């Protein structure tokens, strides 16, 4: 990993940490405004949870009954997804910072120690 | 090292030299023997140096890559003043051909510690810019004549910011700047779209439609760039409809800049193709405009004017 | 000398870089120790001592001044450098150019939001001083949300705003090469902006609409402009000619 | 720059001078001339420099950029000296500024550079720390007295690592944050009081009800931080009433916090104030009881002791 | 000898990175200043003046040839370094191994995008 | 530093030279004292060292830690020539155990330095690799009698392109590289199995059957590598069900690679395990068919044979 | 003295990594080719040599010992740097700190899942 390498990893995971973190927000307000609305219904990428249906299978009483149990474990589901998503991409900016760091410093050294070493020589 | 330097300056030969109504002078400076005796039965098949007469039009000079770096240091000198006799004493159109211009600060270079210098940055010799100075300031057009110069540079670890190659832009009117990693998608040549630059690229000049469709396609393919990292992630389906759509645009642009070459028939299996100016600005001012978004992005890929891209379509039928 | 005699100068070095490596040959070559970029321990005491040159004189020394401009050139974005890190310490602001920006559209290719002045305030015109505060805020805001402007069609209303604020100023704040403005000039296609009468029309026509709302406002509102500069700020009388001018101008403009 | 750190250099020496009877020196090390003269004509006008008499309470030694090597190494030195005299002489508490400290390094590089000595790790001087040793260890608390200093940290690469950096922290006993968003908020001075530590913030040091009521402020403080995203985006009508009461007093403490200048009287209109120490502990304690829960939040903004929380809340009839 | 007297010959030196590493210890032992990365300012000759010997003959010189196939050993799989890209510049092209390829199953591990030959088909028969 | 070369030494010690014909040579280039009269008493104890008759195993050279480094430089040559000697008159087999044959080339650096050359890279001798090289020729089998010799070798900073570490590939028939990384995963011994080779990894010399599942085993395990950069920010969640898959089963084969040594004993109370080739290749061999895919990772984890992790997977309630 | 005269003593040497700047220091005015972070040759001999020197005897040697608590100051977690790395090598254990865990409020903020002491086990009461 060179700094070229590194400050391109870096900008664009702190762009995935960026538009997460507001997918966080949208969902939020989604899942909020559908648990909200489960209360009267109740007596009538989102992670495993759109596999885990998808899965499990291999008039229009019920079929609303289902489709705001839907909306309120998908909505809640991305919010936890993407809680990640951005929280372990901030550990990997967090990480990759320092190794830029060391990085650079590294090879201030060295570029110096080798201009050195062609004068004593001399 | 190996991107497309040399094909390219030969395809410019092909392109520009063969047409031309003057003299040229080709210098071999530190590269490939093979090359230069592949250049010299090559203009001699197709009449630029003729051996029974003397209506031959280009003069070359070689000191290659076998030789020691003294021989080195000095054969872009050797072209240069064939190059400057034609300018001045004969006041011609003269082209001048460099491959390779690196070869002059590396030789310099091979022989500074023995000539008891301290070494500057990157190992370089401390006179990097002033040997460089006093050399290209003579490749110019002056008032008494003409000449047009293309020059291959080397760029050592492919690192644009080495002090050599970074020297080398402030003197040039025109950059074409090739890339590996364009390269190692198929995309030749790799000349790389965010990074090529010319003095002329002004509306005042090219006009207005050329300067356009230019920066229209620059626009796309930055924007395309600072997308890819992110969709490579987070998926191509959470993009809006806007954005999925300069997606593909910049994808079929990034395949309509390639370009089957007369030269590089070796290496494409593809007859040769050039295209004329305003079939280059109209090509591209169709796809952006989005008159071949029904198109499969493959289409676009290693031909010469958008007609034919329709055709390679029209053939994928099946 | 014209600093010295009552007068004002501007000076541009371009570029400082080579005027630096010029000064690493001659230092190497008369075997002084290598440091650093194989650069002298003394190579900041030359660019330091020269940018000090340029001054604002008092009234007793005569009054005059001389400004700097000079030149840096980074390699692949490296502000961290030897050279640029020193330059950048002894200048009073730099403005920062992007390669992404500029291919991007945005020329020049100002990167608005690390570039600095920090004389700054104290020597704009009252009149610039009074938009260029809004712009900043509604820049700045707008910076925050960015990247959420591709990736978000379920945006609330308040930031859905921001972003389009955004884009506008953004727009506003590109430029042509070799066509430079007078600063009423420039306060007034601010002022449209800032004050949201191009909220409504697209982003990819701004450019247009400057060029013909400033053609507009050169050739018949001579005196709106001198009331601009002399004024020294946006009156009452002026935010009302402003008011109108653009309204019926906008309208015209999308028919 | 920016934030107010000029303003706060100038008040801690007025404030120094006024409590506790000592001077002041300001050391400018590779300082820009312009804002060498700016700082001149605008410690006039805060008063601690006086052209008619003698009142001024700093002393200034400068040492410009366009200066060599030698001279920008050695005033940080030209400075410890004149501070030296008050603490050694006239048995002073002595402050003295370092504006800025990374340029003090940067300078002993260029002098060593310049002396055929080989650099060490990231182009520095390898004499790096006995540079900073002999200079920093000459600031201490003798038995006749003391010199205590405020230097100006510049980081590298925004980089805490870097030898620049990493080496002066051996030497700090605390560090003052003046934050950027804390000061378009409108809260002066601009520190930000989490990043802000001190060294000296221990039971043993500073007394066990010192200790426990500013760690009472930083809990209500780093609570309030973290309850921020389920205020903002979710929304207040949600917490029970155990939150409600933090989120209220946590705000009420940030505001007292902030404090009109003596420096920045003639330019904000308001009269500086110095609040002892005692009544620094106890209004904040007083807010962590719920003593003042009655009271409205823009009460404690810009006002000396928890007193003037009152009239200033009566005043808003 | 071969390629003077009409013969083919095949030379394979495994590897180039080796002999820099011995050149470069005799050239510092000479007392011949260091250049980049510790090796002398003519790395790049050593291996020139090796590798422009391989050649083909035109028929009055005997129709004769010598190939040649340079081993060099990367450093984590960094073509782009500067002793790699020495000796890319002076062969006529480079077969590039990858060790991620390698375990996928791809054997030999060649790298497509980054290996390329630079006579191309005039080395196939009509029939490749 | 600390991933486990020693201990890897100790049970190869253990697991070969007890139970083979013939004199071992253990050379202890700079390194601890302490482990010296660790192996020494040891040895004395289980009966190879007889120090009352004359049926002694192993001959003991050392020069560690505390010697100049001209001793450092030349102690490998010291057990080296003892066990040249057993190699050829005697007609005989030997086995050499070096650690640490690193220090030997470290400590070429510190000579060089005083013998005042110009150095090369990293600060290292220029003469580096012709060291090693005469140097490590000597240790090899002849048809006069063969040395099995396993050496530890230290890689400074985890960097195995360090030409120490880097020179050093190019003299051996095997590399069990081990790595930091997958040692703070808790994975003893912390063998990298896709930087790990050897000479005789070849179908013709060990039988299809084991180059097979070799070969399958670094292909599950290199294609879950280039997996690891999309679940690192997104999750296993996201997931196709058929890389899903290939994920558990990498998983199941990466613990499976793992297994407790009777010198680790000592400290972890779980006994030892010793397994036989064929139940290695029949283990990884049923992993991969996906015999094994209800079980749970962590019955892999810590075991000998794959009967083993079958009888865990009950034994987890 | 304590060690060789039938007693036991204890010695913190702190830190060690400010000791080891002194002695590049000495190094680099002394002109002796520098390493990785400009740190000469022997540094790891600097320590090592003296880090040997804290020993348990056997009851023949007067069954004293010397033991030894050096302090190594990282940057920001780095225990993979040339000093740390050295120092880990030449001690039998080490005690690990984090900034993490202070801030939260484990105090003392040792990390009790990465420390070691494997010669400390035999040395514990049997109570403990
Ligand atoms: N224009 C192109 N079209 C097709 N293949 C190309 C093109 N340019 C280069 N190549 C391929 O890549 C190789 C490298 O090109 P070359 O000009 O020899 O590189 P350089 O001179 O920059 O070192 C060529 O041998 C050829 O196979
Ligand atoms: N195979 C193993 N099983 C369990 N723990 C191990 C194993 N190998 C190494 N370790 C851990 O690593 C530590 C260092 O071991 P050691 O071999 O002395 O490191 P080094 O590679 O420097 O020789 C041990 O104290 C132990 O905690
Ligand atoms: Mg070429
Ligand atoms: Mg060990």
């Amino acid at each position: 990993a060179t700094l070229k390498d590194i400050t391109r990893r870096l900008k664009s995971i702190k762009n995935i940490q960026k538009i997460t973190k507001s997918m966080k927000m949208v969902a939020a307000a989604k899942y909020a405004r559908a648990e909200r609305e489960l209360k009267p219904a109740r007596v009538y990428l989102c992670g495993a949870i759109h596999s885990s249906v998808a899965k499990q299978m291999k008039l229009a009483n019920i079929i609303y009954y289902s489709l705001k149990e839907s909306t309120t474990s998908e909505q809640s589901a991305r919010m936890t997804a993407m809680d990640n998503a951005s929280k372990n991409a901030s550990e990997m900016i967090d990480k990759l910072t320092l190794t830029f760091n060391r990085t650079r410093q590294a090879v201030i050294t060295k570029e110096l120690i080798e201009i050195i070493s062609g004068a004593a020589a001399l | 090292a190996g991107v497309g330097k040399t094909v390219l300056i030969m395809e410019l030969i092909n392109n520009v030299a063969k047409a031309h109504g003057g003299y040229s002078v080709f210098a071999g400076v530190g590269e490939r023997t093979r090359e230069g005796n592949d250049l010299y039965h090559e203009m001699i098949e197709s009449g630029v140096i003729n051996l029974k007469d003397a209506t031959s039009k280009v003069a070359l000079v070689y000191g290659q890559m076998n030789e020691p770096p003294g021989a080195r240091a000095r054969v872009a000198l050797t072209g240069l003043t064939v190059a400057e006799y034609f300018r001045d004493q004969e006041g011609q159109d003269v082209l001048l051909f460099i491959d390779n211009i690196f070869r002059f600060t590396q030789a310099g270079s091979e022989v500074s510690a023995l000539l008891g210098r301290i070494p500057s940055a990157v190992g370089y010799q401390p006179t990097l810019a002033t040997d460089m100075g006093t050399m290209q300031e003579r490749i110019t057009t002056t008032k008494k004549g003409s000449i047009t110069s293309v020059q291959a540079i080397y760029v050592p670890a492919d690192d644009l910011t080495d002090p050599a190659p970074a020297t080398t832009f402030a003197h040039l009117d025109a950059t074409t700047v090739l890339s590996r990693a364009i390269a190692e998608l198929g995309i030749y040549p790799a000349v790389d779209p965010l990074d090529s630059t010319s003095r002329i690229m002004d509306p005042n000049i090219v006009g207005s439609e050329h300067y356009d469709v230019a920066r229209g396609v620059q626009k796309i393919l930055q924007d395309y760039k600072s997308l890819q990292d992110i969709i490579a992630i987070l998926g191509m389906d959470e993009l809006s409809e806007e954005d999925k759509l300069t997606v593909s645009r910049a994808r079929k642009i990034q395949r309509f800049l390639s370009q089957p070459f007369q030269v590089a028939e070796v290496f494409t299996g593809h007859l040769g193709k050039l295209v004329p100016l305003k079939e280059t600005i109209k090509g591209f001012q169709q796809i952006l405009a989005g008159e071949y978004d029904h198109l499969p992005e493959q289409a676009f890929y290693m031909v010469g004017p958008i007609e034919e891209a329709v055709a390679k379509a029209d053939k994928l039928a099946e | 000398y014209f600093r010295d005699n009552g007068k004002h100068a501007l000076i541009i070095y371009d570029d400082l870089s080579k005027q630096a490596v010029a000064y690493r040959q001659m230092s190497l070559l008369l075997r002084r120790p290598p440091g650093r970029e194989a650069y002298p321990g003394d190579v900041f005491y030359l660019h330091s001592r020269l940018l000090e040159r340029a001054a604002k004189m008092n009234d007793a020394f005569g009054g005059g001044s001389l400004t700097a401009l000079p030149v840096i050139e980074t390699q692949a974005g490296d502000v961290s450098a030897y050279i640029p890190t020193n330059v950048i310490s002894i200048t009073d602001g730099q403005i920062f150019l992007e390669t992404e920006l500029f291919y991007k559209g945005i020329r020049p290719a100002i990167n608005v939001g690390l570039s600095v002045s920090r004389v700054g305030s104290a020597a704009q015109t009252r009149a610039m001083k009074q938009v260029a505060g809004t712009m900043k805020l509604e820049l700045a805001q707008y910076r925050e949300v960015a990247a959420f402007a591709q990736f978000g069609s379920d945006l609330d209303a308040a930031t859905q705003q921001l972003l389009s604020r955004g884009v506008r100023l953004t727009e506003l704040l590109k430029q042509g090469q070799y066509s430079p403005m007078a600063i009423e000039e420039q306060v007034a296609v601010i002022y449209a902006g800032v004050r949201g009468y191009l909220d409504k029309l697209e982003p990819s026509k701004i450019t247009k609409f400057e060029n013909a709302f400033l053609s507009h406002v050169i050739s018949q509102h001579q005196a709106l402009l001198g009331k601009i500069r002399t004024d020294g700020k946006i009156s009452e009388e002026s935010d009302a000619k402003l008011k109108e001018i653009v309204t019926n101008f906008l309208a015209g403009f999308e028919a």
